[PDB]
RNA sequence: UACUAAGUGGAAAAGGAUGUGAAAGUGCUAAAACAGCAAGGAUGUUGGCUUAGAAGCAGCCAUCGUUUAAAGAGUGCGUAA
């Protein structure tokens, strides 16, 4: 099992795969085939590395707290937790939650709502 | 180096450290304190070592008080000098610590750091130290 | 304390009294990711997987005036899989998952005021 | 082995024992063997 | 009648130690205690600045939240990371 970082538009390189026995050249087409709907975005892949050779792979969403920055209309969050700069309402929080519901292992959507508050607190953005 | 700014008399008689505790007997500024169990003469050099030790092992918000102060001076005749021809010149300042005087106290930081801080302060002093707390 | 334990035994006894299906499982070699996956695949309020104490389960069973389950809860690792209304689909789901697992045991459970055996659990799916 | 007048555990794995009426400290790391406690 | 296992007795300090005896309190325990053994020990994610890089284990912005029995921005080792 390997959690490898591969660009959606550029995933053909990577020597580490060759150490396990993965058929790199056949699987490059599979890597590129199902990521064209999210071209440009960086997408890591989880690989069920084993000796079966039929390596099933699963894509993965870009990491959180960059859409928080996008919605807060600021490039980088505050360098002090006490200092509050960005403000985010519940509507932007819920759009982020339904977007990131795919990668999250939470059963409900309110759990996903308060994940956004939790990472926003880390970013320092007031939850209004 | 704690040192009195001026003194009326340069060469006073030494002050005994034998006896119980006159003042500075109970923690009254902080709430943990370093009590002594053996009266002895400790000089301003040992205070500075202990104070610097406490400050280095303190944090960003801890606060400390130094109770004892080296009021009394002591002299020392120069080497290779035969007895006579008056008393020697003052050399170092010593604070008189009796059995039971609280020398250092600390507060405003968790208990473990305070216990550790008092330990490193007491390892710098000749007296046999002990930890005490402030009455509620 | 003792009062909290009394409250706990009472409510689990009430829950198993008002329930309709139960099956016991072990906790040998399955991941927490897999545990969250089982919770989401069930997704039914009637179906519930829970870690119960072995002692508390026997005492709640004693208060439930049932019999014969003692052999299940002896010198073993116990899970509880309570099902409300329909329990066949829950058993089918858990059976498919243990087949998807690497290794797993399976201990007799209780349903419809009757008890079953290990092979009876194999056919109850 | 380090011979010191005072012996105390260095890591959490260091364990104090008393062998042949002498207290020593043994541990996985051999840099931390102490004696003459 | 107790104590010492050191020939202490029959010389010594700062400091160190699961030596042993006595006492006074407090926590859990046959609704199972402690140690050990057998299992799991999570998700967003590898959060984000930051650093060539750190993303469970460089300094940080701090020191998140759900599922859940439990899980830590981790316990270390360790990986350029
Ligand atoms: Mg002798
Ligand atoms: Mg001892
Ligand atoms: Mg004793
Ligand atoms: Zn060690």
């Amino acid at each position: 099992i390997a959690k490898i970082n591969l660009l959606g538009g550029q995933a053909k390189p990577g020597p580490a795969l060759a150490s396990v026995g993965i058929n790199m050249g056949e699987f490059t087409k599979q890597f590129n085939e199902k990521t064209k709907d999210k071209q440009g975005e960086m997408i890591p892949c989880v690989i069920t590395a084993y000796n079966d050779k039929s390596f099933d792979f699963i894509l993965k969403t870009t990491p959180v707290s960059i859409l928080l920055k996008q919605a807060a209309k600021l490039e980088k969050g505050a360098k002090n937790a006490k200092t509050i700069v960005g403000k985010i309402t519940m509507a932007k929080a819920k759009e982020i939650a339904q977007y990131k519901l795919v990668d999250l292992n939470a059963n409900t959507v309110e759990a996903a709502l308060k994940m956004v508050l939790g990472t926003a607190k880390q970013m320092g953005i007031e939850v209004i | 180096m704690l040192q009195p700014k001026r003194t009326k008399y340069r060469k006073p008689h030494n002050v005994s450290y034998e006896g119980k505790a006159k003042g500075n007997s109970y923690v009254a500024f902080g709430e943990y304190g370093l009590v002594a169990t053996k009266g002895n003469w400790i000089d301003a050099r040992a205070i500075e070592s202990a104070r610097i030790a406490i400050s280095k092992c303190l944090g960003k918000t801890g606060k400390m008080w130094i109770r004892i102060f080296p009021h009394m001076s002591k002299t020392k005749k120069p080497l290779e000098v035969r007895m006579g021809s008056g008393k020697g010149n003052p050399e170092f300042w010593v604070a008189v610590v009796k059995q039971g005087t609280v020398m250092f106290e600390v507060a405003n930081i968790p208990e473990s750091q305070m216990i550790k801080a008092l330990t490193r302060a007491g390892h710098k002093l000749p007296v046999t130290w002990k930890i005490l707390k402030r009455e509620e | 304390a003792k009062k909290d334990k009394a409250q706990q035994v009472a409510d689990v006894s009430h829950l198993l009294s008002t329930s309709a299906g139960f099956v016991i499982f072990d906790y040998t070699s399955m991941s927490a990711i897999e545990a969250t996956s089982i919770r989401k695949k069930l997704f039914k309020n009637g179906s519930k997987i829970k870690v119960i104490k072995n002692n508390i389960l026997r005492r709640a069973l004693k208060a439930g005036k049932f019999e014969g389950i003692d052999e299940t809860a002896i010198k073993g690792k116990l899970a509880v899989a309570v099902g409300v209304n329909e329990i066949v689909e829950t058993l089918k789901a858990v059976d498919g998952v243990v087949k998807a697992k690497e290794a797993m045991n399976f201990v007799c459970g209780y349903f419809d005021n009757r008890a079953f055996n290990s092979a009876d659990l194999e056919k109850i799916a | 082995m380090k011979v010191r007048a005072s012996v105390k555990p260095i890591c959490k794995d260091c364990k104090i024992i008393k062998r042949h009426q002498i207290v020593r400290v043994i541990c996985k790391t051999q840099k931390h063997k102490q004696r003459q406690g």
